[PDB]
RNA sequence: ACGACCGUAUAGUACGAGAGGAACUACGGUUGGUGGCCACUGGUGUACCGGUUGUUCGAGAGAGCACGUGCCGGGUAGCCA
RNA sequence: CGAGUGGCUUGCUACCUCGAUGUCGGUUCCCUCCAUCCUGCCCGUGCAGAAGCGGGCAAGGGUGAGGUUGUUCGCCUAUUA
RNA sequence: GUCGGGUGAGAACCCCGACGGCCUAAUGGAUAAGGGUUCCUCAGCACUGCUGAUCAGCUGAGGGUUAGCCGGUCCUAAGUCUCACCGCAACUCGACUGAGACGAAAUGGGAAACAGGUUAAUAUUCCUGUGCCAUCAUGCAGUGAAAGUUGACGCCCUGGGGUCGAUCACGCCGGGCAUCGCCCGGUCGAACCGUCCAACUCCGUGGAAGCCGUAAUGGCAGGAAGCGGACGAACGGCGGCAUAGGGAAACGUGAUUCAACCUGGGGCCCAUGAAAAGACGAGCAUGAUGUCCGUACCGAGAACCGACACAGGUGUCCAUGGCGGCGAAAGCCAAGGCCUGUCGGGAGCAACCAACGUUAGGGAAUUCGGCAAGUUAGUCCCGUACCUUCGGAAGAAGGGAUGCCUGCUCCGGAACGGAGCAGGUCGCAGUGACUCGGAAGCUCGGACUGUCUAGUAACAACAUAGGUGACCGCAAAUCCGCAAGGACUCGUACGGUCACUGAAUCCUGCCCAGUGCAGGUAUCUGAACACCUCGUACAAGAGGACGAAGGACCUGUCAACGGCGGGGGUCUUAAGGUAGCGUAGUACCUUGCCGCAUCAGUAGCGGCUUGCAUGAAUGGAUUAACCAGAGCUUCACUGUCCCAACGUUGGGCCCGGUGAACUGUACAUUCCAGUGCGGAGUCUGGAGACACCCAGGGGGAAGCGAAGACCCUAUGGAGCUUUACUGCAGGCUGUCGCUGAGGACUCUCACUCCGGGAGGAGGACACCGAUAGCCGGGCA
RNA sequence: CGUGGAAGUCUGUUAGAGUUGGUGUCCUACAAUACCCUCUCGUGAUCUAUGUGUAGGGGUGAAAGGCCCAUCGAGUCCGGCA
């Protein structure tokens, strides 16, 4: 079985969904954690300094 | 009794299974009565079809050489 | 390199864990104050998935249904006694002081009241030898003379399920089934059959170990493989 | 677009003590190559005709499907060696 | 011992290509060279004949089938002008 | 697909009919996920649709999903999260322990619904009829009430009960066919309420010393059969339900085999096969309440994933439609679906190509190699070698039979089950298609089933049982974490950790010098702290004494890394190659020599064998069985070949429509020679050359595709190794702190562990913090 | 002689799993691993759906440096970074 086209057929699982906190389709319905805002992981909003260039 | 193993496994592997299963499916004397009606239920578990006596013995023998030494002292 | 198999073990992941949820009972001795007036009738003989030997279901006088480590020759209907003034019969639990010398014993405690540590596997037994006011010398299944406290409880008789090791597994499938009930990753790939990145004995154009197999005690995890602190190796000499 | 070989007559002759043994020439054929052709032999021939198994159309009759003929037997023209 | 010709072998060189000129052997199809294996015509002979040996002209045609081996090469078999 | 016809400005492909086809575990029916309006209606063709379109999953506008009893919801599973606690410099980090919550929509558990009718679209939801459950209220009953049962369970074999279906018999209703009189369809009717009960178990009677019983095991004076009885099943029978429903009508009755469902018997485990909520236990009437969420449609060669209306991928149930046959096989045909695996028209339709049929004679001559193809084939009877681990080899091999028709026999209760007999008879051919092994031998490897490089390797590699060695008594060995802590472990030496070898059988020699590990050690060496001397009004610093692990030294150990030679009738460096095997998958020489086989054999097999450079768990030898593993031989077979031909289907070619890409410095009709950075269509000299177009097979453009993976170079990168350099973890060990009382010792009060507790073990040690020495490719 | 019905047992395109050869077809594909025939396994170390766990010098690995979303001798994203 090839890792390409024939392995894409098994993809009918729902993981990332619309988030209650931020509205992005990043709420992992199995982990109960948002990959965008950090809902379910932290009270503080997920933000990092590397999301922009160092002097900006 | 190792004819289920066919032409596979070798002498020692299927000769030692034959000896151990011949002395397991054999008629054993019961500790309650005296009848030769003790059969195996599982690993170490033995039972008599006469008086419903379910007991502990060896894995394949209802009495081990070390189990008979306990009766002495 | 990459962490060796023995290092992945300690992380306690699913593959290395025992199927605890499929296990029956933690076979410990009963908690009596002092008096011996605790006895019970054997209700059933069950198979223990953790030790591949039988375990006796006993119901006590006060109404406690507990699974006990079954010795050889214990059946349904039989009465077992647990306490200081208990009868010297096979299947009874009483401290080493009260048990006579030269009698094969099993499920021996290390520190009094722990519930039993030694001589628990199929068909084995500990031999009680010397008595004193201070010490009870017990000969464990390995042949070691263990000096123990006479207040350590133990069950009379050899453990049930003797001779298990006598019959060969014959086929890999039988081993598979036994191993699926234990806390072990099976099958075993030889280190000598691996890549250098995976094991100290891995690599080469042919299969042979790198350096010698006898490793020092002071060796770190990732290097402690082969013959750990061997006093000697081989059969002859 | 022809190349080459074998055989017969020459001749058991010339030559040679003998053993052995030619040629010119005239013939017949073979092989390789070449071009063409199908009366003859052969192949094909899901044109065609027949036999026959399974199943469906109620039976019969007569048919469909079974890979582009179900299978088997015969095979015209043409195309071919 | 001396003088050469070729450019099939091998060696030497590092001129050409490293923003790639697809490596051996085989096969298939075409052209060519002559230092000619056969075939045509010749000269010599330690040329009687027969069968050969050596040499000259000559590249029209031919130079095939097989056993081991990936083999080129080579060894081997039976045919062959 | 074709002929008619319908609609329309327009029709090959939108619709109707007919004729002809395709799909049968799917191309049918119901669904999970996933999609998200794709569903229905109307209006459309700018877009999308492999051509066209009046059609549409497209465009626009409207409309559509109705529940006490179908799911969710509730329960708990592997497991997840939250809070508390503790750790961490710290946290959104982290293990344990508590408490709480979360965790199952086809497919775990679970209170209760069936039949019909209706819509363009929903339907166990709406409507009609009938029924059922839970809670609460009232009334009667009841004082029981919680023990117990259920929920609730593995794999293999099997009996009994039994429905749908299928088939057989006969009858009724309707249809079809028309030499017959056969063929098809239907002949209905639920939930629920009531009732019946086989199996199991048990009780009374009885009294077997050999009987009872089974498909099989089995049962019994500790009481068999027989007799009577208690308890007790179906989604089953029976009655109601039903002058309900449904049908144009009839609106059946018996039978066999029997999925579902019910209920038993047996066997296996170094394997032991969930839990909880809930229910039962525990009556009846009447009345009330039963909210919230899902519900359309697709579920795929066009509704999902794969950029696509993708030949890929994607779970469940229908596994009982007919013939066929062992069959959920083939082939054919129903029900149902479809002509959308969606561009057509034309040319005996050329070459060439893809799939394929048939080829005389020869028969592997082909080729690295029988690659490809072919041969064989189902079933019964006969018959069957070497070898062998006695299982097997084995369907060895080889030989014979095989249809139809008439009349029968035997087994069984019987089958529309099976096994046979006699006579008759047709063909080239009777497993007539279909389905359906080619066979034998020698050698190598791995014992076997199994595993693997998703995407060039399926193998001899990995695994395996088996063999072996190592570590550890559990406050362990081994391992994870910075820590708090954790795996192994609901475990305890018949254990489980760490390694090697790789079934069985016969065996497994010699070497401890080096390296490794381990034990010991008079003596030697061996850090810091404290101590002593010198020095400094102190300090830096120099020296001494003491001396841990470690090292030196000694010993043990090779199924520990490994080694098993040269010379002469010892030397290096410990030993000096034993059984075996041997020109090997190891042998350079080498196509070794002899033999076998062939016309011929670098092959293969046997023998020899001085072995360039075999050899004993770096396991040696050997070996039955097994194998999409490597090599060789024989029979059979054949288009692999001699040597090619003809045919079949789809392309190719012409026409309508649709309509890319690769590639492009320029010029360009070239050829032969030469020259040039030595491999020129373009320079030089000649030769040839009127332009354009069609088809072709690919000689050239050192053709197109990819800043060569080879090679070197760069004070480039990375992975990996080690007795490279330097360091970092980790282990061992001394010392200081915790830390206390009276070079060896006692104690208990810190501290640790065990114990529910009382209390017990240990104890100034251990743990932990700090520092010092040793080891230290585990890591950087 | 029968009964019994064991087995990492055999035949088998049952379902299902796998992938030996053709070095066939395709190779601006139907397809960034496809098609056809052939072939292997198919009661077990079996296959499979869903839920769940292990995370980057880390997992996972019957070991091929295999696999960890077309990405692996150290995933991916962004940042360091011009
Ligand atoms: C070592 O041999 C190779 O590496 C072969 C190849 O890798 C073939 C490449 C084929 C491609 C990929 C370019 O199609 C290659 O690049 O070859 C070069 C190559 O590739 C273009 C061509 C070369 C360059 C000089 C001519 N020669 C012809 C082929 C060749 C053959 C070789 C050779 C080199 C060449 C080079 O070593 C000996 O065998
Ligand atoms: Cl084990
Ligand atoms: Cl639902
Ligand atoms: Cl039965
Ligand atoms: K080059
Ligand atoms: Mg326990
Ligand atoms: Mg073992
Ligand atoms: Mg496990
Ligand atoms: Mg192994
Ligand atoms: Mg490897
Ligand atoms: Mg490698
Ligand atoms: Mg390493
Ligand atoms: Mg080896
Ligand atoms: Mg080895
Ligand atoms: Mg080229
Ligand atoms: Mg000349
Ligand atoms: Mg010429
Ligand atoms: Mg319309
Ligand atoms: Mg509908
Ligand atoms: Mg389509
Ligand atoms: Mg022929
Ligand atoms: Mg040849
Ligand atoms: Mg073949
Ligand atoms: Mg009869
Ligand atoms: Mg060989
Ligand atoms: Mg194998
Ligand atoms: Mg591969
Ligand atoms: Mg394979
Ligand atoms: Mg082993
Ligand atoms: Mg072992
Ligand atoms: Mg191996
Ligand atoms: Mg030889
Ligand atoms: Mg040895
Ligand atoms: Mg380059
Ligand atoms: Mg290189
Ligand atoms: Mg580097
Ligand atoms: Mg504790
Ligand atoms: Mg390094
Ligand atoms: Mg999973
Ligand atoms: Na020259
Ligand atoms: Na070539
Ligand atoms: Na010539
Ligand atoms: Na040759
Ligand atoms: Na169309
Ligand atoms: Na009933
Ligand atoms: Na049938
Ligand atoms: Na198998
Ligand atoms: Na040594
Ligand atoms: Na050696
Ligand atoms: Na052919
Ligand atoms: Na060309
Ligand atoms: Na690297
Ligand atoms: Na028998
Ligand atoms: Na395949
Ligand atoms: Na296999
Ligand atoms: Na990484
Ligand atoms: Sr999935
Ligand atoms: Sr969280
Ligand atoms: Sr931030
Ligand atoms: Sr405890
Ligand atoms: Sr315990
Ligand atoms: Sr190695
Ligand atoms: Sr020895
Ligand atoms: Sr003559
Ligand atoms: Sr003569
Ligand atoms: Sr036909
Ligand atoms: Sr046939
Ligand atoms: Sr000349
Ligand atoms: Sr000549
Ligand atoms: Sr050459
Ligand atoms: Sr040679
Ligand atoms: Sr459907
Ligand atoms: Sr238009
Ligand atoms: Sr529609
Ligand atoms: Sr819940
Ligand atoms: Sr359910
Ligand atoms: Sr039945
Ligand atoms: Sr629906
Ligand atoms: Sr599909
Ligand atoms: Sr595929
Ligand atoms: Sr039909
Ligand atoms: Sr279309
Ligand atoms: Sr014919
Ligand atoms: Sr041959
Ligand atoms: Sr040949
Ligand atoms: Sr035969
Ligand atoms: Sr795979
Ligand atoms: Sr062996
Ligand atoms: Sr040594
Ligand atoms: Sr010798
Ligand atoms: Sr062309
Ligand atoms: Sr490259
Ligand atoms: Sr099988
Ligand atoms: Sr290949
Ligand atoms: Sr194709
Ligand atoms: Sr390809
Ligand atoms: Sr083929
Ligand atoms: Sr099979
Ligand atoms: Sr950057």
């Amino acid at each position: 079985t090839g890792a390409g086209t024939p392995s894409q057929g098994k993809k009918n699982t729902t993981t990332h969904t619309k988030c209650r906190r931020c509205g992005e389709k990043s709420y992992h319905t199995k982990k109960k954690v948002c990959s965008s805002c950090g809902f379910g992981k932290s009270a503080k909003r997920r933000d990092y300094e590397w999301q922009s260039k160092a002097g900006e | 009794s190792s004819g289920r193993f066919g032409a596979r496994y070798g002498r020692v592997s299927r000769r030692r299974v034959a000896e151990i299963e011949s002395e397991m499916n054999e008629d054993h004397a019961c500790p309650n009565c005296g009848e030769d009606r003790v059969d195996r239920q599982g690993t170490g578990i033995w039972q008599c079809s006469y008086c419903d006596y379910k007991f502990t013995g060896g894995s394949y023998k209802p009495e081990t050489p070390g189990g008979k030494t306990v009766r002495r002292s | 390199g990459r962490r060796i198999q023995g290092q992945r073990r300690g992380r306690g992941t699913s593959t290395f864990r025992a199927p605890s949820h499929r296990y029956k009972a933690d076979l410990e001795h009963r908690k009596v104050e002092d008096g011996d007036v605790i006895a019970g009738t054997v209700v059933d003989i069950e198979h223990d998935p953790a030790r591949s030997a039988p375990v006796a279901a006993v119901e006590f006088e006060d109404g406690d249904r507990r699974l006990i480590l079954a010795p050889e020759g214990v059946g349904v209907g039989d009465e077992l006694q647990v306490g200081v003034s208990a009868e010297i019969a096979p299947g009874n639990t009483l401290p080493l002081a009260e048990i006579p010398e030269g009698v094969p014993v099993c499920n021996v405690e290390s520190s009094p009241g722990d519930g039993g540590k030694f001589a628990r596997a199929s068909g084995v037994n500990a031999q009680l030898l010397t008595h004193d006011r201070n010490v009870a010398v017990v000969k464990l299944p390995s042949g070691e003379m263990k000096r123990l406290d006479p207040q350590c409880r133990a069950t009379i008789g050899v453990v049930a399920g003797g001779g298990r090791t006598d019959k060969p597994f014959v086929k890999a499938g039988n081993k598979h089934h036994k191993m699926k009930a234990r806390g072990t990753k099976w099958p075993n790939v030889r280190g000598v059959a691996m890549n250098a990145v995976d094991h100290p004995f891995g690599g080469g154009g042919r299969q042979h170990p790198g350096k010698p197999k006898s490793i020092s005690r002071n060796a770190p995890p990732g290097r402690k493989v082969g013959d750990i602190a061997s006093k000697r190796t081989g059969r002859g000499g």
